[PDB]
C-alpha cells in the first residue's frame, strides 16, 4: 500500500 | 426536557435536547471538540451540522451545557471531501486545529515543512486532523510514489490524499494532518475521528506530553516486508534499524 497507516 | 451527550470513541460529542425520535435535531445543538470546550453551536438534523457557530463551552448545568458565542461571523457545516473536491473552503481553517498547531520548517533534515505544537498539552490530545480527498488504494497503490506523499490510508476502502496545489497552505488550510513528518521515535500516532466538517477522517493525537513548539512526528507504517516505500524513507529505515543492535 502506497499510504500513511495501512492496517496489514 | 434534559439533554443528551453522544460520545464518539475520539471523545468528541454532539450534546443537545433531542427530538421525539432521540434524534440530534434542531436550532441549539452543539458539537464538542475533545477538548470538552471549544464547540460548533446551531443547526443540526440528525447529528448532521447544517450551521455551527464557533463557541465555548462555559459550564454544564445539570448537563446542560451553557456556551458563549466567540465573536466573529465563524460558522461551519457538514462538507465532507469527494473524490475530486477537498472542501467547499479551502482557506477556512479548523478552529480547534488552529489553537494547537502551526506549520513551519521542519527540524527533520531536509523534510520540508512540518507540524508544531502551539502550547504544552498532556497524553493522549488530539492536534490536528487529516483530512484530504477520498479515493481508492487501486488508484494510489497503481501510481507511482512521487504522487503519494500525502496519501493516508482511511480503511480497507478508502485512501485520503492531499493532492497539489493542496499541499501548500496558501491554497488548503482548512486541515494540517498532512504536515506532520514522519518518525521512527514518534510523539504522535494517527487516530480515528468523527469531524462534523470533514466526516470519517483521521487525526493526528499525541501519545506521551509535548512541549510548546515541539514539533510533532507520526510513524508513517510502511509495509517493511511486502520495503513498499518512497527512497527518503528507505534510508532512514535502514538507520533506524542500525540505533537498535
Ligand atoms: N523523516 C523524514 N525524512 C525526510 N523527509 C520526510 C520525513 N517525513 C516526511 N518527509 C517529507 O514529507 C513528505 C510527506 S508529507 C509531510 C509534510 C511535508 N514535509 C511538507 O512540507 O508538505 C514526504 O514526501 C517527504 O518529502
Amino acid at each position: 500500500s502506497k499510504s500513511k497507516d495501512r492496517k496489514y | 426536557h434534559g439533554v443528551c451527550w453522544i460520545y464518539y470513541p475520539d471523545g468528541g460529542s454532539l450534546v443537545g435536547e433531542v427530538n421525539e425520535d432521540g434524534e440530534m435535531t434542531g436550532e441549539k445543538i452543539a458539537y464538542v471538540y475533545p477538548d470538552e470546550r471549544t464547540a460548533l453551536y446551531g443547526k443540526f438534523i440528525d447529528g448532521e451540522m447544517i450551521e455551527g457557530k464557533l463557541a465555548t463551552l462555559m459550564s454544564t448545568e445539570e448537563g446542560r451545557p451553557h456556551f458563549e458565542l466567540m465573536p466573529g461571523n465563524s460558522v461551519y457545516h457538514f462538507d465532507k471531501s469527494t473524490s475530486s473536491c477537498i472542501s467547499t473552503n479551502a482557506l477556512l481553517p479548523d478552529p480547534y486545529e488552529s489553537e494547537r498547531v502551526y506549520v513551519a520548517e521542519s527540524l527533520i533534515s531536509s523534510a520540508g515543512e512540518g507540524l508544531f505544537s502551539k502550547v504544552a498539552v498532556g497524553p493522549n490530545t488530539v492536534m490536528s486532523f487529516y483530512n484530504g480527498v477520498r479515493i481508492t488504494h487501486q488508484e494510489v497503490d497503481s501510481r507511482d510514489w512521487a504522487l503519494n506523499g500525502n496519501t493516508l490510508s482511511l480503511d480497507e476502502e478508502t485512501v485520503i490524499d492531499v493532492p497539489e496545489p493542496y499541499n501548500h497552505v496558501s491554497k488548503y488550510c482548512a486541515s494540517l494532518g498532512h504536515k506532520a513528518n514522519h518518525s521512527f521515535t514518534p510523539n504522535c500516532i494517527f487516530d480515528m475521528f468523527v469531524h462534523p466538517r470533514f466526516g470519517p477522517i483521521k487525526c493526528i493525537r499525541t501519545l506521551r506530553a509535548v512541549e510548546a513548539d515541539e514539533e510533532l512526528t507520526v510513524a508513517y507504517g510502511y509495509d517493511h516486508s511486502p520495503p513498499e516505500a518512497p527512497e527518503w524513507y528507505q534510508v532512514e529505515l535502514k538507520a533506524f534499524q542500525a540505533t537498535q543492535q
